[PDB]
């Protein structure tokens, strides 16, 4: 931010403030989520539906 | 001058600026002048002095 300021030589009124600006930093980080779904190769073969497909 | 310290006063800080003045000079007297084959003293100056009684 600014400031309001006076004029003088040697008073601490006077004087033009120093200031920052700053950043900051925000992370994606890759996370891993899975499943596996074992099914027996008879129980496969004898079903009416595709239960590879389901 | 607009960013110098002078006599203390931070200039660009206090939005002041100044005027830094100078000249360079000498001075010579040519006062034991030639007077023949012996050399002479002398001065192109003489001075008069007030009353000093009371």
């Amino acid at each position: 931010h600014a400031k309001w300021v006076g004029e003088s030589a040697t008073a601490p009124e006077g004087v033009k403030p120093t200031a920052k600006a700053t950043w900051a930093n925000k992370t994606l980080v890759a996370e891993e989520l899975a499943v596996i779904l074992p099914i027996h190769e008879n129980v496969l073969a004898d079903a009416t539906e595709d239960l590879l497909a389901e | 001058l607009d960013q110098a310290t002078v006599g203390g006063i931070n200039l660009a800080e206090r939005d002041m600026v100044a005027l830094r003045f100078c000249g360079r000079f000498a001075y010579a007297l040519g006062d034991n002048i030639a007077q023949g084959r012996v050399a002479a003293e002398n001065s192109p100056v003489a001075v008069i002095t007030p009353y000093a009684g009371s």
